[PDB]
Parts: structure tokens; C-alpha cells; sequence
């Protein structure tokens, strides 16, 4: 699940975001 | 290829398992982010689990090692396995559905506390049917 956890932080980044 | 900030957001993710900061992640350390991820892994599952990225099988993942697995599988943006996974993580009842309950246990983990208007928030960002909650249609295109 390493790269899902870096995906679940990338929904936050993006969302951080525009 | 791999850029400067890429490397900086897999250092971010290396870190999370990595809680002694002693450049390794042991199946230890992995046992204990699953369980913070709603996951109950054996220890067989575990050494299977640090096995796939444990290229020299000292037993171990170094960063190089966590480097190598998180740039291949980012490279493969036609692969739908990893969304599946991430849907997965915050779907913790299997109900198909991240609730708002759901998506902040997973953004707490991250170290990311966040207000229940900006947890809404984040639901109605990918909640494109307006339910309250995001199934995985709507997770794929709000990875994608
Ligand atoms: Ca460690
Ligand atoms: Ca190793
Ligand atoms: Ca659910
Ligand atoms: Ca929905």
C-alpha cells in the first residue's frame, strides 16, 4: 500500500490546489 | 523521468513508514501504517509486502529501493490497480462509498487535520452526483 498511501496524499494536493 | 519535486513527494511518503527515520522501512514499521490504514495484514503478508520492493532482500526498504517501485508505478498512468488500491485504503466498510468520515480517518493519517467544512469540501470536490459521498467512479476521475 506504499503507493496508495502517496495517491491518498495526492487527492490532498491537488485539492490544496486551484 | 523523475523531477526534484517528485523525489521530495516520495521522501514525504518514504517518511510516513519510516517513523524512526533510520532509512529503512521494516515490516514492523509497515504493520503499523496498515493498521493505521484500516488494514490487518498477517505477518506473512507483510514480508510478502516488503519482498516486491526489497530488491537485495536484506529484508528491508531502503529509499533507494522505495524510489525505484514509486517512480516504475507512476510511469504506468495506463494502470488502474493503484487507484483501485488508494479507493480501497479509504473505503474502510467496503460499502463502494468513501463517506466524509471515511476520507478525513485517512487524511488525519497523513498528518493532515482537517475542519469538517474542509472535509465536506474535499467530498464535494470529487462528488459529482451530489449523494455525500464519492464511489469509485468519482474517485478515478478526481485521480485522473
Ligand atoms: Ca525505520
Ligand atoms: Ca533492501
Ligand atoms: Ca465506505
Ligand atoms: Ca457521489
Amino acid at each position: 500500500k506504499f503507493y496508495a498511501t502517496f495517491l491518498a496524499a495526492e487527492y490532498f494536493r491537488k485539492f490544496k490546489k486551484r | 523521468q523523475l523531477t526534484e519535486e517528485q523525489i521530495a513527494e516520495f521522501k514525504e511518503a518514504f517518511s510516513l513508514f519510516d517513523k524512526d527515520g533510520d532509512g529503512t522501512i521494516t515490516t514492523k514499521e509497515l504493520g503499523t501504517v496498515m493498521r493505521s490504514l484500516g488494514q490487518n495484514p498477517t505477518e506473512a503478508e507483510l514480508q510478502d509486502m516488503i519482498n516486491e520492493v526489497d530488491a537485495d532482500g536484506n529484508g528491508t526498504i531502503d529509499f533507494p529501493e522505495f524510489l525505484t517501485m514509486m517512480a516504475r508505478k507512476m510511469k504506468d498512468t495506463d494502470s488502474e490497480e493503484e487507484i483501485r488500491e488508494a479507493f480501497r485504503v479509504f473505503d474502510k466498510d467496503g460499502n463502494g462509498y468513501i463517506s466524509a468520515a471515511e476520507l478525513r480517518h485517512v487524511m488525519t493519517n497523513l498528518g493532515e487535520k482537517l475542519t469538517d467544512e474542509e472535509v465536506d469540501e474535499m467530498i464535494r470536490e470529487a462528488d459529482i452526483d451530489g449523494d455525500g459521498q464519492v464511489n469509485y467512479e468519482e474517485f478515478v476521475q478526481m485521480m485522473t
